[PDB]
């Protein structure tokens, strides 16, 4: 997953 | 040598081997979509992913008084043949890219050699493929065969920017953190890339920073494969496992939660908010699945179907997980090998190491914040290339990762949204 969500 | 044999084009017609139109195991209807097989065990869905996920089949965006603050959508993307090609030749080449360093080598060797187990058997005596590790290839005579993968690349669903690995389940076992593998759908797109700002305080902090720096997408890419290869060896962290960040006063106001199974996959420090006791106890949970598999093996004295002999598959799995076989061939795992296996592909492929070989500027942490999307085109050589990425050499960006750099070299960059102070 490219990122945490922020 | 290459690591992709065929410069594929995407209006090259249909063989119904390399290039042909299939359908995938998402337990639902769907129209054939046009693939490309472009390495043994991989392939390429020029498509936006409205398969996968039932409840994710509308790119549309909802209002715009409904968007989270990182996210971001267009539903006419990838949506002509031109675009289509461009992502086809800008997939390949990020592979190439990776190919041509040793880790990324030896992790794309790890991953064609992943072959999600057979373990879809409910008679102990045989062993059976599971077809959701599988695409239905259209063969030159109208009629379908099941092709089994490891491997799919695939565009993003709606929210352009989500990049992830997807893979179908299985009723009752846990494909991905059993052992068994599945095969492994990521979504993303080598069209865009994220900015990120060369200053940690400034980069872990959300309201500060426009971006000044473009993250190389094949360290993207290369993310996603790595956790890629941790799914279809089974040994990815189940989700629910979690660092409730405590490092960082902006992450902890918003109560943010990051998986193990990242913070293994960036790696380097982050890596070390897994503490010895945990990381202990999942290397031990996963000897035990590898056990459970050498036993399943044993067990196993006839296969299913015409595709392969038992013994071919049975040195397949030896193969993959480096089991051992004694007098009697039967299998047995070795805690010395799998310690070796399993520390290969979780410390060894990482994020952090992927930058190491590319030698190119990246984010020191996953625990930061996003700054902006760019729309990016890296098929043209003069552009970006397999050996040095953005950052082209004997020009004026060659050093300090003046390629990257977003203000130096803007003409490789449009800027499509900020990210920073929306949080
Ligand atoms: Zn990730």
């Amino acid at each position: 997953q490219r990122a945490t969500k922020m | 040598m290459p690591f992709v044999n065929k410069q594929f084009n995407y209006k090259d017609p249909v063989n119904g081997v390399d290039i042909a139109y299939i359908k995938i195991p998402n337990a639902g209807q769907m129209q054939p979509v046009k693939a490309f097989k472009i390495h043994n065990k991989i392939w390429v869905i020029p498509e936006r992913d409205t398969f996968t996920n039932p409840e994710e089949g509308d790119l549309n965006p909802p209002p715009e008084a409904k968007q989270v603050p990182v996210s971001y959508y267009d539903s006419t993307y990838l949506s002509t043949d031109n675009e289509k090609d461009n992502y086809l030749k800008g997939v390949t080449k990020l592979f190439e890219r990776i190919y041509s360093t040793d880790l990324g080598r030896m992790l794309l060797t790890s991953i064609v050699r992943g072959i999600p187990f057979w373990g879809g058997s409910t008679i102990d005596t045989e062993l059976k493929v599971i077809d959701t590790n599988c695409i239905n290839v259209i063969q030159p005579d109208g009629s379908y065969r099941s092709e089994e993968l490891n491997l799919v690349i695939i565009g993003p669903s709606a929210d352009i920017i989500q990049f992830e690995c997807k893979s179908f389940g299985h009723e009752v076992l846990n494909l991905t953190r059993n052992g068994y593998g599945s095969t492994q759908y990521i979504r993303f797109s080598p069209d865009f890339t994220f900015g990120f700002e060369e200053s940690l305080e400034v980069d872990t902090n959300p309201l500060l920073g426009a971006g000044k720096f473009a993250t190389d997408p094949a360290v993207t890419l290369a993310h996603e494969l790595i956790h890629a290869g941790h799914r279809l060896y089974g040994i990815a962290i189940n989700p629910n496992r979690v660092f409730k960040v405590n490092t960082n006063a902006y992450y902890e106001m918003s109560g943010l939660e990051v998986s193990f199974e990242e913070l293994r996959t960036f790696g380097g420090h982050d890596a070390k908010f897994i503490d010895s006791l945990q990381e202990n106890e999942f290397r031990l949970y996963y000897y035990n699945k590898f056990k459970d598999i050498a036993s399943t093996l044993n067990k196993a004295k006839s296969i299913v179907g015409t595709t392969a002999s038992l013994q071919y598959m049975k040195n397949v799995f030896k193969e993959k997980y480096l089991l051992s076989e004694d007098t009697s061939g039967k299998f047995s795992v070795d805690k010395l090998k799998f310690d070796k296996l399993y520390k290969m592909l979780t410390e060894i492929y990482t994020e952090d190491n992927f930058v190491k070989f590319f030698k190119v500027l990246n984010r020191k942490t996953y625990l930061n914040f996003d700054k902006a999307v760019f729309k990016i085109n890296i098929v043209p050589k003069v552009n970006y290339t397999i050996y040095d990425g953005f950052n082209l050499r004997n020009t004026n960006l060659a050093a300090n990762f003046n390629g990257q750099n977003t203000e130096i070299n803007n003409m490789n960059f449009t800027k499509l949204k900020n990210f920073t102070g929306l949080f």
